[PDB]
């Protein structure tokens, strides 16, 4: 199924720069909202035309 | 060689049924059964005398 | 390739001299004013497909 | 019935009539898992007779 | 019927009976939560691999 | 020549007594990248595996 | 004791040590080695995002670079655990037995 | 996924709330390797029961599963980040094994 992030015409400030997923948590953190920023794995790949 | 050390640092694992007490008892038993400390002590005493 | 590398003259058109480089200024303002505008369209049958 | 409690982590147990006590909880948990799994069926209506 | 008609944007019309059915079992509706979970799983094993 | 045998033997003794096992397949599975028939890979995963 | 420049009953280490405990979490950033690896990976990340230092890359390798660095940072190997807990014990056991 | 986390919670310590009726049965000190092996066994059993041949949970199975969690985020150039954490729904298998 589709998976998109918003398209910005020329507003540089809103250009996406990282998409990350997590599959675990750090040593003591138990709340995903807190460990997400440091336990994420960047995802993406360019394709040539 | 840095490469070997890095590989060792990134690819370590334990046996999935490790019990430290049993493992280390088995490890120590023959090592101490084949000790040579006492002969070394006697040799050291001879060396100082000489 | 990254947003960090956008040249300052590109976001601020005035930096390009209308006299020393008219073609580049024309091209920049054309890009700013006529680049396609994104939009969106509804789809799907959420009541069953989620 | 010892063979039902030595199928997860008893890869070191030399004797075929022995099992490691420390694996008992893991083995029991596994056994319960497939106990549930093997019973995932819908009871069917066959037919009767007076 | 409604879902298929909606998905095709009206270009295709399907029909369903209007009668006392025999309450067949067709389990296909799930909450959005597990759809998102499965989508995350699908994304997580595709990263950086053209 | 005097010192080398001592270090080599001690290193072997550590290797044969530690529970730690070195297994690069951990690295290989974590990367999980093949990229067959890529004359110009220019991919970080392939280079780091190399 | 054959110690010369050290107190007779002590053995020096270049790494801090902790009591042995197998149940330790892998991603325990308290461990110095794991924290070091995380710091190095984060530094390389911060180096590579904005492409300020890699001109002449035709394609934006930022995503793949960051993904690889994240995989290395969070690789769940058990070597630092062993180095922090078990290895000093083995060294302490062996040392008095050595001929030298 | 939920069945995996529930079963692993019994032999190791995790962050999710969970009941415990098998504490009187003796058990070892679970390590990362033990957890990985247990998770692999669970995955194999689940795949067998439902007649699946392709991958299931292997994306999770890499390394230590004792602290699994699912979330996804993305970041703009200006630093604003957006998180999506799916609030994990129920499970009949986990509840039934809990009852058993």
């Amino acid at each position: 199924p589709p998976f998109q992030v918003p398209y910005v015409r020329l507003d540089r400030d809103r250009v996406p720069t990282m998409v990350g997923v997590t599959r675990q948590s750090r040593d003591t953190i138990t709340q995903p909202a807190l460990s997400l920023s440091t336990t994420n794995t960047t995802v993406g790949v360019p394709l040539a035309l | 060689d840095a490469r070997a050390i890095t590989v060792a640092l990134l690819s370590g694992k334990y046996p999935p049924d490790l019990v430290t007490n049993v493992w280390y008892a088995d490890a120590i038993y023959p090592m101490y059964a084949d000790t040579e400390v006492f002969s070394n002590l006697q040799r050291d005493m001879i060396t100082c005398e000489a | 390739s990254t947003p960090h590398t956008w040249p300052r003259c590109f976001m601020n058109i005035q930096l390009i001299s209308p006299i020393d480089a008219p073609i580049l200024r024309q091209w920049a303002e054309i890009i700013h004013r006529y680049w396609p505008n994104p939009s969106q369209i509804r789809y799907g049958a959420p009541n069953v497909f989620g | 019935n010892i063979h039902l409690f030595k199928q997860l982590l008893n890869t070191e147990t030399l004797s075929v009539r022995g099992a490691n006590p420390l694996m008992f909880r893991a083995n029991v948990l596994h056994m319960l898992l497939e106990f549930v799994l093997d019973n995932l069926y819908l009871n069917r209506h066959t037919g009767f007779s007076q | 019927e409604w879902a298929l008609t909606e998905c095709a944007q009206g270009y295709v019309t399907v029909t369903s009976p209007y009668a006392p059915s025999v309450n067949r079992l067709m389990p296909y509706r799930i909450s959005n939560a597990e759809r998102q979970i499965s989508q995350i799983i699908r994304i997580m094993n595709i990263g950086n691999n053209a | 020549t005097v010192i080398q045998p001592v270090l080599q033997d001690i290193s072997v003794l550590l290797q044969r007594i530690s529970p730690l096992q070195i297994d690069p397949t951990i690295i290989s599975n974590t990367m999980s990248t093949v990229s067959e028939s890529t004359t110009q890979t220019l991919s970080p995963a392939s280079s780091i595996l190399g | 004791s054959a110690n010369l420049f050290t107190p007779p009953e002590v053995l020096l280490l270049p790494i801090d040590h902790q009591p042995a405990n197998v149940t330790t979490p892998t991603l325990d950033f308290t461990n110095e080695l794991t924290n070091w690896r995380a710091r190095v990976c984060e530094l390389m990340k911060n180096l590579v995002d904005n492409q300020r230092y890699q001109p002449g890359w035709t394609q934006s390798l930022v995503s793949s670079m960051r993904g690889t660095l994240d995989k290395l940072k969070l690789i769940k190997s058990m070597t630092p655990m062993y180095l922090q807990q078990l290895a000093p014990v083995e060294l302490a056991v062996i040392a008095p037995m050595l001929p030298f | 996924v939920q069945t995996l986390v529930t079963l692993v919670a019994q032999i190791s310590e995790t962050q999710y709330p969970v009941d415990r009726y098998l504490d009187w049965i003796p058990s070892l000190r679970a390590s990362a390797a033990t957890a990985a092996t247990f998770a692999e066994w669970v995955n194999t059993s689940m795949k067998t029961a439902f007649d699946l041949s392709d991958m299931l949970l292997e994306p999770l199975l890499s390394g230590d599963p004792r602290m699994t969690q699912l979330a996804i985020q993305y970041q703009q150039y200006n630093g604003r980040t957006f998180n999506i954490i799916p609030e994990m729904p129920g499970s009949v298998i986990a509840d039934c094994v809990q009852l058993t």
